[PDB]
Parts: structure tokens; sequence; C-alpha cells
């Protein structure tokens, strides 16, 4: 029927919050039903669907979405992939299983981008993101356009700042501003908790990486002595969207709901329910 | 492919500027040392044409050249931004630029104009060149915490606040009734632009005016009499206006998120928004 919609989405909490069923055979409190395909072991594409329950930010607007567009939904975790690359001319990812029109729609933490904006319809941002900037609280930087990051040999002592490999944040740098990126090899970080372990012990000066995280991270810092720039500096801002099919008749009122969540406070709302923090 | 592009005055975004006795537009370079781009735009002064420059104008050059087509540029009879009115009723139309657009008058809006719900239901928003949100504007000296300040919630004629006439914060503050009592002081002070409000809060006859922070920001960081405050409150975006059935919808959008990734929006918001 016309009005069950396959939808894909993808664990990274706070957005998308995956647990274990009711000790009651059924998803309560907050949580909606979602399955997941889980594999046999590491060496096969053998698999079997699991009853989940899934809930957060993102799955608060979903809830939204589905009383005001007047649609039911069946949700499903992405298996082959996280949020999209195109590998081997293939995607993967929640991108894959709506250009491949095994979704709808694609409802988590996915940044709008050109290269993607080709294969799917993303609809209007609900969260506003970039590439940003985390020090420690006294450290005096404007953001990643600063001539302190683009030659950083011209100031003593040289800042030592770094990023987590094989992102879109360095492939970004990597091809805006190329020293920036070499110098950068040197002091990047295996993931999120160990740059700022880097930042709070002294070791590094500042993180670059994804906006909308760097503020969930620095609201909740313990101490909040690790805080972001200024949304104004904010390098390249873009948002997290819904992806949809290219030609979508769902795009437009899904997009009408959207800015309707953002004039009505409701966005608001889930912003400090699951995103604000206490810093 | 001579599309009709409409705009509005509203710094920093769109400056406008007398040509020369030649009827052409003075050669100037930025404190930066960069050309600046200036189209010849006609308006209100009968018609006269003007010159026309800034982030919004370099950014129609350069959708202009990615999509490789020609325009003509004018700004909007009526001044306004543009919300929805009953007509005398039964009837409703849009004034403004959504105006404009909507009757054919304009086949493009390139200004500082806000996305929401309201417009997007008869018009095709870009995705966002510029990411910004609400905040005050007041005399330096004025003290208020921002939008849930008392003299705002509780108002009177004793502190006076405003926005501009038909745009996107009288939509706002018009469509929430939360906001009822808000909007009915404003509707009795609204300004007819955002420079006489400005103006009118250096003069001390507005004492606090509710507008785009990346407009007011840039005003704090030029006349040093003048302060934000509070923070944002209402995260909205300015995006390209087209109508529904415009060919050009998707390489717009294709062309902004290029040019946010490559840092060419980077290079505008340096030149034209940002100070200190
Ligand atoms: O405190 C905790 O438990 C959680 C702490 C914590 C750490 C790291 C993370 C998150 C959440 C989301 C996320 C997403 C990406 C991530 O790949 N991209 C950004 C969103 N967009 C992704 C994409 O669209 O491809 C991608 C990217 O754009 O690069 C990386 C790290 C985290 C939360």
């Amino acid at each position: 029927d016309d009005n069950h919609l396959s939808i894909v989405t993808l664990e990274e909490a706070p957005f998308v919050i995956v647990e274990d069923i009711d000790p009651t055979e059924t998803c309560v409190r907050n949580t909606v039903p979602c399955r997941k395909f889980v594999k046999i072991n590491n060496s096969t594409n053998e698999g079997m669907n699991v009853k989940k329950c899934c809930k957060g930010f993102c799955i608060d607007i979903l809830k939204k979405l589905s009383r005001t567009v007047k649609f039911t939904y069946d949700l499903y975790l992405v298996t082959n992939g996280k949020h999209g690359k195109k590998v081997n001319n293939v995607w993967n990812g929640m991108i894959g299983e709506v250009v491949y029109q095994r979704a709808v729609m694609a409802v988590g933490s996915l940044t709008i981008n050109e290269e993607r904006s080709e294969v799917v319809d993303f609809s209007v941002p609900f969260v506003e993101t970039g590439i940003s900037v985390m020090v420690s609280r006294g450290t005096q930087v404007t953001g990643l356009s600063d001539k302190k990051f683009q030659r950083p040999h011209d100031y003593s002592p040289p800042f030592r700042f770094g990023t987590v490999p094989n992102g879109s944040t360095e492939r970004n740098i990597r091809n805006n501003y190329p020293y920036m990126h070499q110098y950068m090899t040197r002091f990047n970080q295996r993931g999120v908790e160990d740059a700022l372990v880097s930042l709070k012990t002294g070791k590094l000066d500042a993180f670059i990486y994804d906006a909308a995280v760097l503020n969930y991270k620095a609201g909740r810092d313990e101490g909040c002595k690790l805080v972001t720039i200024g949304s104004g500096y904010i390098f390249a801002t873009t948002g997290y969207g819904i992806a949809l099919q290219k030609g979508s008749p769902w795009k437009r009122q899904i997009d009408l709901a959207l800015l309707q969540f953002v004039g009505d406070g409701e966005m608001e709302e889930l912003e400090t329910l699951w995103l604000t923090g206490i810093c | 492919t001579r599309l009709k592009i409409v705009t509005i005055h509203q710094e920093p975004f769109v400056y406008v500027k007398p040509t020369m006795s030649d009827g052409t537009c003075k050669e100037e370079f930025t404190v930066n040392g960069d050309p600046v781009k200036k189209v010849i735009c006609t308006g209100p002064n009968h018609t006269v044409p003007q010159c026309c420059y800034g982030f919004c104008i370099d950014l129609l050059i350069k959708l202009a050249r990615t999509m490789n087509f020609t325009y003509e540029v004018h700004l909007v009879a009526d001044g306004k931004f543009g919300t929805q009115e009953r007509v005398n009723s039964n009837k409703k139309e849009w004034n403004g630029m959504m105006g404009e657009l909507l009757s054919g008058q304009a086949d493009m809006i390139v200004a500082p104009l806000t996305i929401n719900n309201e417009r997007a239901q008869y018009i095709e928003f870009s995705k966002p060149f510029k990411y910004q949100g609400l905040t005050i504007l007041v005399k330096k000296g004025t003290r208020i915490t921002g939008i849930n300040d008392p003299r705002l919630r509780n108002p009177s004629d004793k502190f006076i606040y405003a926005t501009v006439k038909q745009s996107s914060v009288d939509i706002y503050f018009r469509r929430q009734v939360e906001l009822s009592t808000m909007y009915r002081h404003m509707e009795k002070h609204n300004y007819e632009s955002a420079a006489e409000a400005i103006q009118a809060v250096r003069d001390n006859k507005l004492h606090a005016f509710i507008w785009d922070s990346a407009v007011l920001e840039f005003e704090a960081s030029q006349k040093c009499d003048l302060v934000t405050t509070g923070e944002l409150f209402f995260r909205s975006g300015f995006g390209i206006g087209m109508r529904k059935d415009s060919p050009w919808k998707q390489n717009v959008s294709l062309s902004i998120l290029k040019s946010h990734e490559n840092g060419f929006m980077e290079d505008l918001d340096k030149t034209w928004v940002r100070y200190q």
C-alpha cells in the first residue's frame, strides 16, 4: 500500500539509540520498533532479522513526521555500511538503501552534501552542522580559516591540532587547505574520545570535527573545560537532512512539516531534550 | 535564458548606490583588494537605474556563471520581503518579493530571504546559502536578557520594540498564538524597513529591534553604539526563491552546496559579513 513506508536508519547516539525488546516482547517507553539484520559471523552475508527498539532525537522527528504527514512506517537499521559512501562505484550505507529503492527515506545524522545530492533528494536541514573547532577554555581561535591554522609556522609556539583521519572533515581539509592537512597528520586522533583526552591532557591545542558533534560533547564535558567556536565561524555550513528517492512525492510534505517544527518550537524542544547539555 | 532577478536593499547582503553621471557604476575594490562586482539594478528612487553589489550579488554572479544564464536585476517595488494578506475577503495574495515571484514580475529571488513554512507552500527554496537566526538589537546601555525579558513579554508604552512590516519576523510572531501579546505591541510600532528601525534605535526612538542576526551583528560591528543581546532564538536560513516550475531548482541547490564545500561561501562571509 502507498501509505506504509520503508524507512532506514543507523545507530548513532544520541540521534538514534538502539535498545532491546522488553524482557513483554514489545517496545515500550518512548521507543519505536525497528529491525536489524544481524550477521552470523564476519565472513558471511548470512544473517537473521532481529526486533529492536529505537529512540532518540531523529526518532522523535520521525514520530512527529508520521503524525503530521500521516503515514505509517516500518523502520530498519542499515547493515551494509554507515551513512553512505560510493565504494566501487556503488553506494552503500543509508544512501545506498535509498538510491537502490530499498527505502523510501533515510532518517539519521546524515549530512547533506553535493555528491550525495546527485543521487538522492534531501529534505530541508533540521540541524545545522559543518566543520567546527574545539579547544580548551581560554584558547583564542576564530575558526578553520584562522591564520594560526593555515600558516601554523607563523606563530610561536605553533598550534597543535588534528582531526580523525579518513572522514569527511579530513577530506575537506585536504582539498581546501593542503598545507594545513599535511601539518595535521602528525596530530590526528584515533577517534573522538582520544581527541578529547588529548585536548584536556595538554597534548593537543585544537580538535577539528563535525560541528553538531562537538557541540553535543562540549555541552556535557566534565568540568565544562572544552568549548567550541561560535556558530558564525563554522566552515562549510550545511545540515543533517532526510534523504529521499529522487523525484519522491513525499519530499514536499516532509519539508513543510520540518519547517513547521522549526517554527513551532518543537525542534527546539527536541534539541533541549536530546542534544542540549549542562554546560 | 534571460532571468528576471528581484532583490531588496539590505546591507551587507545587497548595497544600493546611485550610478555615476554617465550611467555606470564606479569601479571599486574592497579593503582586502578584491574587485567589487557591481550590477545595474533598476528600482524606485518612476523607476531609475542604480548600482547593486554585496554578498548576494556575488552569489548571483557565481550562479549565473556555473549554470550559464543571463539576468537582469531590479529592486522590489514595494520594498518588502513578503507576507500573505487577505484582499479587502476570500482571496489572499502575497506582497513584496514573494508577490513578484508568484506573479511573474520576477523569475528568481536573490536576497537575504528567510526559509519558512508559509512561503515554502507556494515557492521552491534552495538549500540555505546562509545559516543564521533571529536576535535583538538595542542601544548600548539598554539591558535585556533576550526574547524572554519581562519588558518584552509584558510590554507597555514605556519599552518599545518592533520589527519590519511584512517580513519573516512578522510571520513568526503572527502565526504563533502563544506570541499574541508580543505581536499586539509590535504591530503598533513595526517599521517599513530595517534601515529605518536601526536608525530609530540610535535615535532612541526605538528601544529594541528584532531582526536577522546576520544583519544585526554586521550593524553592531559597524556602529559601536549598538549591541545585540540574548543570542539566537529562531535558527532559520536564507535561500534562493524560485517558482515550483523552475527548471533551475536542482542546479541552484547543487551549486550552493558545492560553494559551501569549496570555501567560496567562506570567502563571501569574510568579505561582507565578518568585522570587529
Ligand atoms: O557521547 C556519546 O556516547 C556519543 C559521542 C559521539 C561521538 C561521535 C559521533 C557521535 C554522533 C555522530 C557521529 C557521526 C559521525 C560521522 O561519521 N559523521 C557526522 C554526521 N554525518 C555523517 C555522514 O553524513 O556521513 C558523518 C560525516 O558527515 O562525516 C562521526 C562521529 C559521531 C557521537
